[PDB]
């Protein structure tokens, strides 16, 4: 093809590597399947050696990991610090209940699902799933992000 | 029986050699220094990290994974859609239809697991007269739609072959148990 | 100095936080349940049940499952009296339709009478 | 009852009957209570059922290959307690406790036998009869069934 | 009829089959009654006050967490702090919300 | 920086718990335990089942 | 446990304790992956005699409770009591009783 | 065994497939129908009909406490053979 | 699994597949059960 | 027919509990809009106040309206300290939900439902 | 019809509403409100994008579970857009660009893709199609993307020729490009109106009030071959609108007249950039058209849609174009522009 | 000596007897029945205007010195006139013992709160008027307290639904995180597990 075409393509390449290395989650969890996710952060997985390091405030997160129960209440909270991140911002659902609601489907005061109030990148299955499927479903969102092509989009465009 | 964690006994009265401990503690920086060296040896031990995914953490064969319907060697089905993990399924995570086969066998016309629902709790498997319904040892099944997890009777059933060559032996190494 | 007196219907649907079609479109009914024909137990026809009138079910698009729009599907409640489930139904707001019990009526019953000498009740087989 | 066993030997097996298209009969079940025997005497007035042999090989059913079939005879598959006499149409479609019940009235014809309607995720899935002295006593027909 | 039993019973017993089906269906039924039932957990006195009705199904489950009692109590712990110090007070009541809301 | 008041809002985890357990079964109300103090699973499954 | 002596030495005297004695990374000390089959046993009520339902059913003897005193069906020198004994005061430990 | 419909749709061991003009196989438009190839109804049809001595067979299919509950199936007659209704294997009196 | 192989079946899969996820071979739902309602057809002749 | 009060012997103190709590729902529907940032005008929020007082307006027991009023008390204390977000606020509008119209001839087109 | 597109439900999430649509512009501003319209009354909404996953990731939680259905599409690929337009009974055409790139421009964006899509959507049989015009796009109009929408409209007529045509007006929402073009005119020193703003009429649409008309077309059994102009209830002229948008900011106004030519020439500068352009020589065209005023044609009343003021909705577009100081103003303190019967 | 029953003391039976007949006596103008039951649990069931007289004397007597109190709770009964059963569990450590104290209520007979008693009754007794509407008098700052701002109803009553009746939802024309009339999926199936047999003759009710 043309020369530019390759070019943009080795920029796309190179903008999703450093994206998908450097992958910063907010401080944000909800219940049990936080407990696992900071079993995840624990010295058995290691998320900072993939690259992954939590992030207090949602603007410094790049990716939002909804590990808990998503209630009624909580919805707009969530929402909102969803909101609050920045633009290249991905979300993690994790565990039945941030998936669809789970154990609390049928509960008044619960959200069927977080996909109701954020868009879900990566949903991980499992109540509560295990810090290693976290763990492989922040790979495969990595993986999801280097498969990406902006600049070649917009190039085509 | 019952201790005290911080009430001292006594006194340990006034001494010049104790009030020269206590002031070198003071501006040396004793407990400091020695907090210190408790993360300096910390620092020279070896990391408790594997090497994922290269490495993986240890399991029993007891664990509850992703769901699978087994069958018999001859490879007709295991279950016989007698709903008792649909009965005992705590999220209501199991939606079963069924009508009597071609050749009259008393099978499922649906057999779904909304994974998204379910509490992956093994009362379905321990439920199960039969051994239909187990929950294999996977775990790295996480999608990219809320829809994948949507389980139906050809997902449980391409899963349970699939698995077959790992699910018969972790219940060959459990059954006893159970 | 502690006691009012209040003539009125004992209305609590202000209260209750039920949306007004709940209320006003919804029937319910106060019955004793009929014995399962498949069982002769008859501790199921004990208790009066107070249930509503049924809702649409659908066909979920995606996967065949029964999707509903009413929140009063499963609601059933129990209650010892016809009359304490009359005074639920007027309290909070709902038109009833009541059915009176059906006790079965009693029956005479005698071993002798498969062996008569002349009726026909004499049975032909054991 | 216990809630265990001492039966140490081996269990009796008993052949099929096929008396219709309606009645599944699976007669290793049977307890030999005769009560589909005494409705068909009685009720149904028939004089078609009946038990043939003797001692633990005491057998029920018809000793030749007859189809039994008159009207009112579903409620043999009411009034059998275990499952000897199921409903071949109602074979293995679902269960008790899936079941919604409806209290309604039969309008196949003019009797008006109250009934309950079994549905389950919003289908109709069986017809039983209801108690009802004054009308239908404890039994439906074929047709309504 | 409450435990369920053995595999092997219930696959070779008639008696062991219908209770494990009647276990796994219905489940035991309970005599009606009420209970509390307190026991030491790590953070403090966990309790349950069930109420049976008679059923299979519990009438009534009231959940007693001490970090309900807790956090009611954090406002009175904190007089005279700083939010560090109400940070502390936090960590130290040993606060976890599952049981506090649920 | 001094706290003159603290007002903790809670229920931002509340899931109807209680009213799903009476809706429930006991052998499927017991994994509710495990879920209301998720980290003091097995002394919740004991206090459910001394109760029970 | 593939640290050399010099870092071994280290350690310890960095900790102050002796840290090769008890490591918390397993390598050989844990029970075999595999296991040989198990042959659980049964309970005391497995018996083909004298093990009648009627005779150990604890959850029928559950009865209502005793009403003390009803305000219908009733219809109404001694000591005071309390609701127990009071609470015998905890001895002190005799294995540790400071730290 | 696996057959198509006239769309072109594998149709499934319950006999389930879209019609044409049904507009749900958008979802399986860019990705795929996934079907179990493996019929069980077919696979118990391959299976040899056991031919047994005695008057009353037990079955609990295979591998004793990891199969199925033990039935006992009777086979009196001569024109069928038995199937056990939970693993579907045939048998068969000998009379020779 | 070379010292000890497990038990070979005909109905496992030869062949493992990896996480087939936003791929054209991954799962899609559907109910798996056939049409219960039957309509009826109106005839093609018309009666005048 | 004879009850317990809650806190009005009859309908006028609790007529006037709830013209006291209509006057603060009306000086505070300003300062609700001033602070939390509502699309909606002052006009729209008092309309709201008045068309929920009118959806009350049919009971005539005591009691009950003594609890309307203590449960509207805990509302406007939800609106003067921000408990209430934007979004607890505007659900009071339904805007995103399309009404069900009253007529039996769209009743009948749209469902089953009366 | 089918047993599936039977409608069900009472029009919620996860109710059935019947409609299978296959929305082609449903990536950009008013897509994203017909897509949203569309999965709140529960619908089969098939997505054909062009862009990246990541920015169709917004739309994800539009509808239910299995209710929007995503697919790759091509503008020069044909058997793509009959692989997306193959099962749906409904098909809108939202497609269209502000400017020109390097490989669509204005012609094949306004009369080569629609007349494609219509195409496929006559060949594979589907009951409804829906395409959106621009108002006042007639024929032999100023700008060249007017002209194209008009060509447009005949290939569209003469191929499906019971396309409802809609042609709406300036729409302002949220993320459009009209009220946040005017605001963002801020960030120079001066407005430059041409002839100060003067003889140029205008009536905007609201973005929802489009959205909603859309969907009432595919349910509207009376709307069939007919052409809607989608128009706001009131008529400003140029400079009385910009002067409520920036009183509505807050911020300043500075109006200057520019002469239309000139005014071009920085439209064309601005225009050549790579990325999406501020401002171009089409756009600056179409500011200074005038609305014309809809007379013989149905509009948003004829489809069941309330026109919702400008002023009403103007908020919830401007506010965050405020200063910390102006934040938290209500609506009634910017005085409402004056309005033109003409 | 049975493996399988729960072995059974009669002296806390007798002692949690003597207990209630002590306090019967003592308070004869509020106390309604006295019961201890077989799980040796002492119940007393009070007239709702004797909860704080009630309260205040067992936490603060010295032959009863029940001076934590355990929780606070209601139990809906919709089949009474007074369909809320509110307990309060209470806890003696002087004694080692605990008390169950009962109460009634309905919809618009409010109970008086024991703040003024126990504090823990704050929260407590939030928790009571959120989940049933069972007012408290003189309660320091009464409001919800699980239930979300502006849930109408109370969710632990009978007669409200299990799935409630709206559910919340991100709308993207309006940007907001909204309340929707509450449509399911799937419906809950609710299931009949009773069974048709008596299952404890020691609980027959007579017939009516
Ligand atoms: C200064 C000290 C430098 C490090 C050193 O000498 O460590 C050895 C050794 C480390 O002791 P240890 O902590 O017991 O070693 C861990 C295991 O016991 C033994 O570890 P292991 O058995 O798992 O594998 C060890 C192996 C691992 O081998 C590798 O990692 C090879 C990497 C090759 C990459 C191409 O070899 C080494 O680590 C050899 C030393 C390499 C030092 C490299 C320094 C430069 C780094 C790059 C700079 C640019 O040092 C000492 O015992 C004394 C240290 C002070 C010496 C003065
Ligand atoms: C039981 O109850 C509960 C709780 O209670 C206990 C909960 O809590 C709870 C909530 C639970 C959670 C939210 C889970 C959260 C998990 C944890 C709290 C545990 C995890 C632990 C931590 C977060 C502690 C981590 C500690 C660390 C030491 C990690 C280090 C972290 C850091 C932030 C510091 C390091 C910094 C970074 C990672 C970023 C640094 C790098 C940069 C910013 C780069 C800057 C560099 C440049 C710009 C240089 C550029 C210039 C050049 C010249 C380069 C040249 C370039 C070229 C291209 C050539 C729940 C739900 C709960 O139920
Ligand atoms: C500087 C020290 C850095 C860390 C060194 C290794 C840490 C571990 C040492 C062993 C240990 O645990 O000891 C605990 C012990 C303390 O144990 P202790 O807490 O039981 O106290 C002993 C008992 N009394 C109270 C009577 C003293 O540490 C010491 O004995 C020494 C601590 C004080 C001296 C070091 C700190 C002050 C140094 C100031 C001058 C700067 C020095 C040169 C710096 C050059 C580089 C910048
Ligand atoms: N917006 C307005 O003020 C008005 C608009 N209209 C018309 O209404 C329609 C929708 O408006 P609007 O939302 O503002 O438009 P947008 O600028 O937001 O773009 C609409 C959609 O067209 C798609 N598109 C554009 N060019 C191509 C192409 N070459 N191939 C494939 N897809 C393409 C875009 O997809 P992607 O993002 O992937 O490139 C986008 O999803 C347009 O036809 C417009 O002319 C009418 C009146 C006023
Ligand atoms: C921003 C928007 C936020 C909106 C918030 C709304 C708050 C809702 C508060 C509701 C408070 C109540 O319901 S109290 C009203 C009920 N009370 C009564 O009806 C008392 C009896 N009613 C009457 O007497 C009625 O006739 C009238 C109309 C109230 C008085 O008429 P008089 O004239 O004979
Ligand atoms: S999915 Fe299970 S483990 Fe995760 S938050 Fe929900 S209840 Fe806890
Ligand atoms: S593991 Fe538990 S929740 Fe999951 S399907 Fe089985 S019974 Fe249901
Ligand atoms: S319990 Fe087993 S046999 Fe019964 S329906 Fe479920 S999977 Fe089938
Ligand atoms: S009714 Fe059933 S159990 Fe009784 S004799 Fe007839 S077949 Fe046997
Ligand atoms: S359910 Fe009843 S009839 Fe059927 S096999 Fe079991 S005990 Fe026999
Ligand atoms: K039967
Ligand atoms: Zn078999």
């Amino acid at each position: 093809r043309s020369r530019a075409e390759y070019v943009v393509t080795k920029l796309d390449d190179l903008i999703n590597w450093a994206r998908r290395s450097s992958l910063w989650p907010m401080t944000f969890g909800l219940a049990c399947c936080a407990v696992e996710m900071m079993h995840m952060a624990a010295p058995r997985y290691d998320m900072d050696r993939f690259g992954v390091v939590f992030r207090a405030s949602p603007r410094q997160a790049d990716v939002m990991i909804v590990a808990g129960t998503l209630t009624n209440k909580m919805a707009p909270a969530l929402r909102k610090v969803y909101d609050q991140m920045p633009e290249p911002r991905y979300v993690v659902s994790m565990g039945s209940c941030a998936n669809g609601g789970g154990y609390y489907h049928y509960s008044y005061s619960v959200v069927r699902g977080c996909d109701r109030i954020v868009p879900v990148d990566i949903y991980v299955p499992g109540c509560p799933p295990t810090a290693e499927a976290l763990l492989y479903g922040i790979l495969q969102l990595q993986r999801k992000i280097k498969r990406e092509q902006k600049l070649k989009i917009w190039y085509r465009r | 029986t019952y201790k005290y964690v911080n009430k001292k006994e006594q006194e340990s009265e006034v001494d010049m050699k104790s009030a020269t401990d206590n002031a070198a503690r003071i501006l040396m920086w004793t407990e400091l220094i020695r907090g210190l060296g408790m993360t300096l040896s910390y620092l020279f031990r070896e990391p408790a990290t594997i090497n994922y995914p290269f490495e993986k953490g240890p399991l029993s064969p007891r664990f509850r994974g992703e769901h699978a319907l087994r069958r018999y060697p001859s490879g007709e089905e295991r279950c016989i859609a007698c709903k008792l993990c649909e009965a005992i399924c705590p999220a209501q995570a199991i939606t079963i239809e069924a009508e009597p086969r071609a050749d009259g066998s008393r099978r499922t016309t649906r057999y779904d697991i909304d994974m998204t629902k379910c509490i992956y709790c093994g009362f379905c498997q321990e439920a199960c007269p039969v051994d239909a319904i187990v929950e294999g040892p996977n775990f790295e099944f996480s999608t990219e739609t809320h829809e994948e997890l949507l389980y139906n009777k050809e997902k449980l059933l391409n899963n349970g072959d699939k698995w077959e060559a790992e699910i018969a032996a972790n219940i060959q190494a459990d059954y006893l148990y159970r | 100095t502690q006691l009012i007196t209040v003539d009125e219907k004992l209305d609590i649907t202000t209260l209750t936080g039920v949306p007004e079609e709940h209320i006003k479109t919804r029937k319910v009914r106060i019955f004793v349940p009929a014995r399962n024909n498949m069982q002769s137990g008859v501790n199921n026809t004990k208790k009066w049940k107070m249930e509503f009138d049924t809702r649409e079910r659908w066909e979920n698009p995606l996967m065949g499952w029964a999707s509903t729009a009413d929140p009063l599907s499963n609601m059933v409640l129990t209650f010892s009296a016809k009359e304490d489930a009359i005074a639920f139904a007027e309290k909070n707001g709902w038109s009833y339709d009541v059915e009176e019990k059906k006790v079965p009526k009693p029956k005479s019953k005698s071993y002798g009478a498969n062996f008569s000498w002349n009726k026909r009740t004499r049975v032909s087989t054991k | 009852g216990s809630d265990r066993s001492r039966f140490l030997e081996g269990k009796r097996a008993v052949e099929d009957k096929n008396i219709g298209p309606l009645v599944k009969t699976i007669m290793t079940r049977c307890i030999q209570c005769t009560r589909c025997i005494r409705f068909a005497s009685e009720i149904a007035g028939v004089d078609d059922l009946g038990t043939t042999g003797r001692g633990n090989d005491m057998q029920v059913g018809t000793y030749i290959e007859k189809m039994f079939m008159s009207e009112l005879s579903g409620n043999v598959i009411d009034i059998c307690p275990v499952g000897a006499l199921t409903s071949k149409p109602y074979a293995f479609t679902a269960r008790p406790w899936e079941t919604r019940k409806t209290e309604s009235i039969d309008v196949m014809d003019a009797v008006g036998s109250n009934i309950v309607v079994s549905t389950r995720t919003g289908e109709v899935m069986r017809i039983l009869p209801r108690m009802h002295e004054d009308i239908n006593e404890e039994w439906i027909s074929d047709k309504t069934r | 009829k409450v435990s369920p039993p053995k595999r092997a019973e219930m696959k070779t017993s008639m008696e062991s089959l219908i209770h494990h089906f009647k276990l796994y269906t219905e489940g035991y039924q309970v005599p009606p009654g009420a209970t509390y039932t307190a026991i030491e957990a790590p953070k403090g006195e966990f309790g349950v006050y069930l109420v049976s009705d008679g059923s299979s199904r519990p009438y009534r489950c009231k959940i007693k967490a001490p970090g309900f009692a807790h956090l009611a109590g954090l406002d009175k712990m904190s007089k005279g702090h700083m939010l560090a110090d109400v940070v502390a007070i936090i960590g130290t009541q040993d606060i976890v919300f599952g049981e506090i809301d649920r | 920086e001094m706290v003159r008041k603290c007002d903790p809002h809670i229920g931002l985890l509340h899931r109807g718990t209680e009213k799903l357990i009476e809706y429930k079964t006991y052998l499927q109300a017991l994994p509710y335990f495990d879920r209301l103090d998720y980290v003091s699973m097995m002394c919740n499954e004991q206090a459910y089942s001394i109760a029970v | 446990a593939s640290a050399t002596r010099v870092i071994q030495k280290l350690r310890n005297w960095a900790s102050g304790q002796d840290l090769q004695a008890k490591l918390q990374l397993r390598y050989q000390e844990i029970a075999k992956r595999t296991q040989p089959p198990p042959k659980l046993p049964v309970g005391p009520s497995h018996k083909l005699s004298n093990n009648y339902y009627c005779t150990r059913d604890g959850r029928r003897e559950v009865v209502p409770p005793s009403i003390i005193m009803s305000s219908q069906k009733a219809l109404v020198e001694k000591k005071a009591v309390t609701p127990a004994p009071p609470m015998k005061r905890w001895e002190l430990s005799k294995d540790q009783p400071y730290l | 065994g696996v057959q198509v419909s006239p769309s072109g749709e594998k149709i499934t061991h319950t006999g389930q497939v879209y019609d044409e003009k049904d507009y749900r196989r958008v979802r399986f438009v860019d990705r795929q129908k996934e079907v179990n190839e493996n019929f069980a109804i077919d696979l118990i049809a391959q299976q040899p009909v056991n031919e047994v001595e005695h008057r009353i067979i037990a079955c609990d299919g295979g591998g004793g406490a990891l199969g199925h509950p033990k039935v006992y199936i009777n086979l009196d007659k001569e024109t069928k053979t038995g199937t056990c209704g939970y693993c579907g294997l045939q048998f068969k009196q000998h009379h020779h | 699994p070379t010292t000890n192989p497990p038990t070979a079946r005909k109905f496992i899969w030869t062949n493992h597949k990896f996480n087939v996820s936003a791929t054209p071979e991954q799962y899609v739902p559907y109910s798996t059960t056939r049409k219960k309602i039957h309509e009826w057809v109106p005839p093609s002749t018309p009666y005048k | 027919t004879s009850v317990k009060p809650i806190f009005s012997r009859d309908l006028n103190e609790a007529k006037r509990r709830v013209r006291e709590l209509y006057r603060a729902w009306y000086r505070e529907v300003p300062n609700t809009v001033h602070l939390m940032q509502l699309d909606i005008t002052v006009k729209q929020g008092r309309d709201k106040v008045r068309e929920m007082f009118m959806k009350n307006a049919h009971v005539t027991d005591p009691r009950v309206v003594d609890l309307l009023v203590i449960k509207g008390k805990m509302e406007l204390q939800e609106t003067i300290k921000v408990w209430k977000q934007r979004t607890h606020v505007m659900r009071f509008f339904h805007e995103t939900e399309t009404p069900r119209p009253k007529d039996f001839l769209s009743k009948f087109y749209m469902g089953h439902d009366p | 019809l089918h047993h599936a597109v039977i409608p069900h439900g009472k029009g919620g999430r996860s109710s059935v509403s019947g409609v299978v649509a296959t929305v082609f512009g449903a990536t950009g501003f008013l897509g994203r409100y017909v897509v949203n319209h569309l999965g709140r009354m529960g619908s089969q909404v098939i997505i054909p994008y062009r862009c990246d996953v990541y920015d169709i990731m917004h739309l994800r939680l539009m509808g239910d579970l299995g209710q929007l259905t995503f697919l790759e599409w091509d503008a020069r690929d044909k058997d793509s857009i009959r692989k997306a337009v193959q099962h749906s009974n409904v098909v809108i055409n939202l497609i269209g660009r502000e400017w020109e790139t390097r490989n669509f421009d204005f012609e094949d964006v306004f009369v080569n893709i629609p007349r494609a899509i219509a195409q496929a959507s006559k060949e594979a049989g589907v009951e409804r199609f829906i395409h959106v015009s621009h108002l006042n796009a007639s024929m032999k109009s100023s700008s060249k993307s007017l002209r194209s929408k008009a060509v447009g409209e005949k290939e569209v007529r003469s191929v499906f020729p019971e396309a409802i045509i809609i042609r709406p007006s300036d729409i302002f929402g949220r993320e459009d490009r009209f009220l946040n073009h005017f605001a963002n005119y801020r960030w120079f020193l001066a407005v430059p109106l041409v002839s100060l703003g003067f003889k140029t009429v205008k009536q905007p649409v609201y973005v929802a009030d489009v959205s909603k008309g859309i969907v009432n077309a595919t349910k509207d059994p009376d709307a069939v071959g007919k052409t809607f102009a989608f128009t706001g209830p009131n008529r400003y002229l140029l400079f009385h609108l910009v002067k409520y948008i920036f009183g509505m900011t807050h911020r300043t106004f500075i109006p200057y007249p520019l002469p239309l030519f000139v005014y071009s020439w920085i439209g064309k500068l601005f225009g050549l950039s790579p990325f999406e352009p501020w401002t171009t020589k089409d756009k600056v065209e179409r500011i200074h058209i005038s609305d014309v005023m809809p007379t013989d044609l149905p509009g948003l009343e004829d489809l069941g849609v309330q026109p919702t003021p400008l002023e009403l909705k103007s908020i919830e577009v401007l506010r965050r174009h405020r200063t910390y100081r102006w934040l938290s103003s209500e609506i009634e303190e910017t005085k409402p522009a004056k309005t033109v019967n003409y | 000596k049975r493996p399988t029953v729960r072995p059974r003391s009669d002296v806390t039976h007798k002692q949690l007897s003597a207990f209630g007949e002590y306090v019967a006596e003592i308070l004869p103008k509020y106390v309604q029945q006295v019961q201890v039951s077989c799980l040796d649990e002492l119940e007393i069931c009070i007239h709702p205007d004797g909860v704080i007289p009630t309260l205040t004397f067992l936490r603060d007597h010295t032959n009863a010195q029940f001076k934590s109190l355990a929780d606070l709770t209601a139990v809906d009964v919709p089949t009474r006139q007074n369909r809320f059963e509110i307990v309060y569990n209470l806890l003696s450590l002087r004694f080692n013992s605990r008390i169950r104290v009962k109460t009634y209520a309905d919809e618009l007979t409010p109970i008086d709160s024991i703040v003024s008693v126990h504090i823990a009754a704050n929260w407590y007794e939030r928790e009571v008027w959120d989940m049933f509407g069972v007012f408290f008098f003189n309660h320091p700052d009464l409001r919800r307290i699980l239930t979300d701002y502006g849930f109408e109803g109370h969710p632990f009553r009978k007669d409200f639904p299990l799935t409630g009746y709206v559910e919340l939802r991100y709308d993207d024309e309006v940007k907001r995180v909204v309340a929707e009339p509450v449509e399911l999926a799937q419906e809950f199936r609710k299931f009949d597990l009773n069974s048709p047999w008596e299952a404890f003759p020691a609980y027959r009710q007579p017939p009516e």
